[PDB]
């Protein structure tokens, strides 16, 4: 996160940490969905550019961990997981379009104080909080520029016009993605970064009090430039794949 | 249970820059 400030504690308690396990690093950002259930982007895990193609026994997830340094003891969970599902039609060869997996936990987690799922959209909450101008917030431990935090970082950043969008890069983009940021002419900066794939761009609902999240930080070219945006994975446009591998038989 | 944080909305207490998301829908 560029240009973001510090997290106050419990302020994202559905935030995830995927990890390597041999050895350990630290990869990307998730979010928690369910006591079973971690949401992701499949880049993450899957793609072959970079050599990257992990398998459940690679890795690791951690929740509710407010510090990279220091081991909240009774506070932070370390989960295995159980099995790896990446969207069949993800596309790492061209755009990334639908860059979402989800991550099934080998042992349900407890909720706490420090942690808690986060809700996913519903046909009318997304139609009404997917508007330009409207600001949603990303959490993330990655790049702080194009640098490493010792505490998660927030941003509260507003969803830009597809039309903006699809000007501001030569990158293909999809109905399955959507950008957000402020315009050079706005004042404010900031911006997900390199690390921060998989975390959450969460929106709170005025109807209910709720915090839903709305897109999977996915990708951008550089970070916090001018003219640029960022771009996340649309978790509505995918919704009902992430019920369908999580309701199955 | 999703959303709703015990630290904040469990205890009708807001964040301090929800309000910056909140107006931005004005
Ligand atoms: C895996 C994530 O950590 C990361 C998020 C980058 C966010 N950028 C900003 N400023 N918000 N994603 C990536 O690094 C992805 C994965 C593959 C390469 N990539 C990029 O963002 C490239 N910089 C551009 C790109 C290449 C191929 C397909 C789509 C985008
Ligand atoms: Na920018």
């Amino acid at each position: 996160i560029v240009e973001g400030s510090d997290a106050e504690i419990g302020m994202s308690p559905w935030q995830v940490m995927l990890f390597r396990k041999s050895p350990q690093e630290l990869l990307c950002g998730a979010s928690l969905i369910s006591d079973r259930w971690v949401l992701t982007a499949a880049h993450c895990l899957l793609y072959p550019p970079w050599d990257k193609n992990f398998t459940e026994n690679d890795l690791l997830v951690r929740i509710g961990k407010h510090s990279r340094t220091r081991y909240e003891r009774n506070i932070e969970k370390i989960s295995m997981l159980e099995k790896i599902y990446i969207h069949p039609r993800y596309n790492w060869r061209e755009n990334l379009d639908r860059d979402i997996a989800l991550m099934k936990l080998k042992k349900p987690v407890a909720f706490s104080d420090y942690i808690h799922p986060v809700c996913l959209p519903d046909r009318e909450t997304a139609a009404s909080l997917l508007q330009a101008g409207y600001k949603g917030r990303v959490t993330g431990w990655g790049n702080l520029k194009e640098g490493q935090p010792s505490v998660l970082q927030v941003v509260n950043l507003p969803i830009v016009e597809r039309p903006v969008c699809k000007d501001s890069t030569r990158i293909r983009i999809t109905d399955n993605m959507f950008c957000a940021g402020y315009k050079p002419d706005e004042g404010k900066r900031g911006d997900a970064c390199e690390g921060d794939s998989g975390g959450p761009f969460v929106m709170k609902s005025p109807f209910n009090n709720r915090w839903y999240q709305m897109g999977i930080v996915s990708w951008g070219e550089g970070c916090d430039r001018d003219g640029k945006f960022g771009f996340y994975t649309h978790v509505f446009r995918l919704k009902k794949w992430i019920q369908k591998v999580i309701d199955q038989f | 249970d999703c959303g709703l944080r015990p630290l904040f909305e469990k205890k009708s207490l807001e964040d301090k820059t929800e309000r910056e998301l909140l107006e931005s829908y004005i």
